[PDB]
C-alpha cells in the first residue's frame, strides 16, 4: 500500500461507496438491474479495471460511471508509476557532517579528539563544533 | 532598538560590544566604538596597494583597536598584531530552504 | 522518478560540479581573499568561477548576500562565515539554511596597530575573558538564546471532479424525471 | 419490515445528524505538535487548536486558517467550514422529511426527499474531508472528531439507501 | 463448474475479463480479493521491470 497515502485509500473506500449509492438511487428513479448489490459490485469490478455484466444504459447512470472509470484509470496509473518511483530510486565524511540523526563520537584524551579539535579544515572543524556541544 | 534614546558607543549592542567593554575594563583604557566608514573588513587592493575598511583605518592610525569580527589571515597578521582567536569558525554554504496543485493529474 | 532522483549540493563540491546555481562572497572579505590565493583543486576552480562569471557573483554586505539568496528562489548559494550563517539561519524568515560542514577552520582576534603598546595587554584580556567562560556566556547569550508516497494533494482535482459528477448526474436524473412524469 | 426499515431510517437520521454536529464543534481532528500562543503537542479541530500538555495546556487558540486563485479558494472554503456544515444543515433536512413522513403519509415523495438529502449529506462531507486533508498539507494523527465526521458519512449513505428502498416499495407496492 | 471457475479465473489474473461473473455474495467475495490481488501483482511487474530497464 506504500505507493499512495493513507488518506487515498482511505478517500477511494469513501468514493466507492458515494458511487455505488448515487449509481444505485439514479438507476431506481429513470425511466431507463442496477440495485444496491449490483451497484457495488458494478463499481467494485470497474475499480479493479475487470469489466462485469451489467453497464449502466440511461444518461445518468452513464455518467456516474464515466467519472468512476476516470477516477480509476488516473488512481490506479498513479499507484504503478510511483511504485516504478520507489523501485527505480552516510558513506562519506561529509555526509556524516551534513546529518544529524547519527551522532558521532571519538576516544577520550586521544589523537583523534585532539586531531578534530585542533582542525582548519571545513568539514572536521564541523564535525568538532558538533561533537563538543553534543549531550 | 530605539538607538535615537542613546549617544555614543551606548548606541550599540552585540557580542563585541560587551566584549570590548570588558577587554576595556581588565586594560583599563576608555574607548569609543567609531564605525568603519568603507563598510568593508579589509584588503590591500593588488593595484594601489591601499588597505581599505578596519584593518586600513587600524594601520593609518585612524584607529587603535578593531573589535570586529576580524578574521585572523596571513596578509593581515604581516601589517596588525592580533591576538589569540576569541572564536572559531569557517566558510559555509547558505542556501534557500511546492503545492501539487487541484489538475497537476 | 527524476523528482525523487533529485538531491542537493551537502557539500562544497557538489557546488563547484554544478553551473546553475551562482555563488557568491562578501567583496573585501577573508573568505574573497581565501578563494583568491587558493591552490587546493575544488577552491582554485570555485575562484577561477568567482573572479570571471558575470554578474558579479560578489556582494556588498552580509545582509546583501542573506537578501540575494532570500530573494533568488533557491539560485544563489552564498559563502560565508559559519557563525553568521548559524546565527542567520536561527532566526525569521528562517527559510535558509547551512549546508554541509565547514571549508576551512579559522578565528577572529582583536586587532592592534604593528608596534601598538597594547597588544600585550589585549592578549592576556583575551586569555582571561577565555578561560573565565566570559566568551563562552557571551557565545551562548548572542547565539543559541536567539532561538514518497502520492499525498491527496497529489489527485485532489480527480476527487472533486468525481464528486461534481455524481452531483450533476443526481440533476439530470431528476430533470429526466419530471421530463418523462409530464 | 417496513416497520422496521424506519426505525433503522429514524436512528440512522439522529445517528448522522449527532455525529457530524458533535464532529464539527469538537476540536479533535488533528494531533500534530504546534504552539497555543517552543512547540509542543497540541490537538486542532476545524476552529481552534489547543495544547494538549505543559503549562499553557487547556489553552486553545483561533486557527488562523488565512496565513494564486486555487490556494485562495481553497483557504477560503476550509477556513468557513462550508462542507462539514453544509453536509450538518442536509443531514438536519432529511430527519424532518423523514419525522414528516408519518404525519402526513399522504405524500410519497417526502421520504424519497429525506433519502435524497442524506445521500447529498454524505457527498458534501467526502467534499470537507478532502478540503480538510488537502489544506492541513498546506507528523501527525487524526483525533475521533475526524473519525466522527467519517463515520457520519457511512452512516447517511446507508440511511439514504434504506429510504429509497421504502419509496421504492411503497410506489411497487400501491401501483400493483 | 470447475472448468469455467479456472476459465473465470485465469482471465481475471490476465485482465482479459469474461463471459460470466460470480452472482452470490460468495462468489463475489472470492471474485473481489482475486481481482485486487491481480490488480496489485500486475502493477508490481510492470514497475519492477521499469526499474530493471
Ligand atoms: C465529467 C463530469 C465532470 C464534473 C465536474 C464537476 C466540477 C468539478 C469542480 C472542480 C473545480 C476545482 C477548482 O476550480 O479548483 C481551484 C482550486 O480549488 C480549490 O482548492 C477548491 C476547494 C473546494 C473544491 C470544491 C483551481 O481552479 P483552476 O485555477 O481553474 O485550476
Ligand atoms: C490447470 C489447467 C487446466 C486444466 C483444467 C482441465 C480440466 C477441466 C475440468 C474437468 C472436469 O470437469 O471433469 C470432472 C472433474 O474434473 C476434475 O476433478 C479435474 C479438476 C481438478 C482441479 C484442478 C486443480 C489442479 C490443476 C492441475 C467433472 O466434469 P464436469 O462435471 O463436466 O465439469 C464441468 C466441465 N464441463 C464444463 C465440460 C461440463
Ligand atoms: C456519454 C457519457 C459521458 C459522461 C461522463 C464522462 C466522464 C469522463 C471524463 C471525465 C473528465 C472530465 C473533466 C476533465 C477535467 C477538466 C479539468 C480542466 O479543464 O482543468 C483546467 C486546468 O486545470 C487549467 O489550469
Ligand atoms: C458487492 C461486492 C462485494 C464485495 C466483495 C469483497 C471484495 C472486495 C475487494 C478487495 C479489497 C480488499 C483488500 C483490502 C484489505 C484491507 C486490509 C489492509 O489493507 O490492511 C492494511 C493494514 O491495516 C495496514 O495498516
Ligand atoms: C472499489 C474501490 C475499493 C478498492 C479497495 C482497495 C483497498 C483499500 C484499502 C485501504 C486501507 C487503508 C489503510 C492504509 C494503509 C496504511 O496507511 O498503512
Amino acid at each position: 500500500l506504500d505507493p499512495l497515502a493513507y488518506e487515498i485509500w482511505m478517500c477511494i473506500v469513501f468514493a466507492y461507496i458515494g458511487v455505488s449509492v448515487v449509481l444505485f438511487l439514479v438507476s431506481r428513479f429513470s425511466p431507463y438491474e442496477f440495485g444496491i448489490f449490483n451497484s457495488l459490485w458494478f463499481s467494485l469490478g470497474a475499480f479493479m479495471q475487470q469489466g462485469c455484466d451489467i453497464s449502466p444504459r440511461s444518461l445518468s447512470g452513464r455518467i456516474v460511471g464515466g467519472v468512476w472509470w476516470f477516477f480509476t484509470l488516473i488512481i490506479i496509473s498513479s499507484y504503478t508509476a510511483n511504485l516504478a518511483a520507489f523501485l527505480t530510486v552516510i558513506e562519506s565524511a561529509e555526509d556524516l557532517a551534513k546529518q544529524t540523526e547519527i551522532a558521532y563520537g571519538t576516544l577520550e584524551a586521544g589523537s583523534t579528539k585532539e586531531f578534530f579539535r585542533r582542525s582548519k579544515i571545513a568539514v572536521f572543524e564541523k564535525m568538532w563544533t558538533y561533537m563538543k556541544s553534543a549531550e | 532598538k530605539n538607538a535615537n534614546q542613546f549617544e555614543g558607543n551606548d548606541r550599540y549592542e552585540g557580542y563585541c560590544v560587551e566584549l570590548a567593554a570588558e577587554i576595556a575594563k581588565h586594560v583599563g583604557y576608555s574607548y569609543r566604538l567609531e564605525i568603519v566608514s568603507d563598510g568593508k573588513y579589509g584588503a590591500r587592493d593588488p593595484d594601489t596597494k591601499a588597505w581599505n575598511g578596519m584593518v586600513g583605518e587600524l594601520v593609518y592610525g585612524r584607529a587603535d583597536v578593531a573589535v570586529a569580527p576580524l578574521t585572523i589571515t596571513l596578509v593581515r597578521e604581516e601589517v596588525i598584531d592580533f591576538s589569540k582567536p576569541f572564536m572559531s569558525l569557517g566558510i559555509s554554504i547558505m542556501i534557500k530552504k511546492s503545492k501539487p496543485g487541484v489538475f497537476s493529474f | 522518478t527524476v523528482e525523487r532522483m533529485v538531491s542537493p549540493i551537502e557539500s562544497a563540491e557538489d557546488l563547484a560540479k554544478q553551473t546553475e546555481i551562482a555563488y557568491g562572497t562578501l567583496e573585501a572579505g577573508s573568505t574573497k581573499e581565501f578563494f583568491r590565493r587558493s591552490k587546493i583543486a575544488v577552491f582554485e576552480k570555485m575562484w577561477t568561477y568567482m573572479k570571471s562569471a558575470e554578474p558579479s557573483v560578489f556582494v556588498r554586505t552580509t545582509e546583501e548576500g542573506m537578501i540575494r539568496v532570500r530573494k533568488s528562489k533557491g539560485k544563489y548559494a552564498y559563502l560565508l562565515e559559519s557563525t553568521m550563517n548559524e546565527y542567520i539561519e536561527q532566526r525569521k524568515p528562517c527559510d535558509t539554511m547551512k549546508v554541509g560542514g565547514n571549508l576551512d577552520s579559522k578565528g577572529y582576534g582583536i586587532a592592534t596597530p604593528k608596534g601598538s603598546a597594547l597588544r600585550g595587554p589585549v592578549n592576556l584580556a583575551v586569555l582571561k575573558l577565555s578561560e573565565q567562560g566570559v566568551l563562552d556566556k557571551l557565545k551562548s547569550k548572542w547565539w543559541y538564546d536567539k532561538g514518497s508516497a502520492l499525498s491527496l494533494s497529489n489527485v485532489a482535482g480527480v476527487f472533486y471532479i468525481l464528486i461534481g459528477g455524481l452531483g450533476l448526474a443526481m440533476l439530470v436524473a431528476l430533470i429526466e424525471f419530471c421530463y418523462k412524469s409530464r | 419490515d417496513r416497520g422496521i426499515q424506519m426505525l433503522i431510517t429514524t436512528v440512522g437520521a439522529f445517528a448522522a445528524f449527532s455525529l457530524m454536529t458533535i464532529a464539527v464543534g469538537t476540536d479533535y481532528w488533528l494531533y500534530s505538535r504546534g504552539v497555543c500562543r517552543e512547540e509542543v503537542m497540541t490537538h486542532s479541530g476545524l476552529w481552534r487548536t489547543c495544547c494538549l500538555e505543559g503549562a499553557f495546556r487547556g489553552v486553545c487558540k483561533k486557527i488562523d486558517h488565512f496565513p494564486d486563485t486555487a490556494e485562495y479558494l481553497l483557504r477560503a472554503v476550509r477556513a468557513s467550514s462550508v462542507f462539514p456544515i453544509l453536509s450538518v444543515t442536509l443531514l438536519f433536512f432529511g430527519g424532518l422529511c423523514v419525522a414528516a413522513s408519518e404525519f402526513h403519509r399522504s405524500r410519497h415523495s417526502v421520504i424519497l426527499s429525506a433519502g435524497i438529502f442524506f445521500v447529498s449529506a454524505g457527498l458534501s462531507n467526502i467534499i470537507g474531508i478532502i478540503v480538510y486533508i488537502s489544506a492541513n498539507a498546506g507528523s501527525y494523527s487524526y483525533g475521533w472528531s475526524f473519525y466522527f465526521g467519517a463515520f457520519s458519512f457511512i452512516i447517511a449513505e446507508i440511511v439514504g439507501v434504506v429510504a429509497v428502498h421504502i419509496y421504492i416499495e411503497k410506489h411497487q407496492q400501491l401501483r400493483a
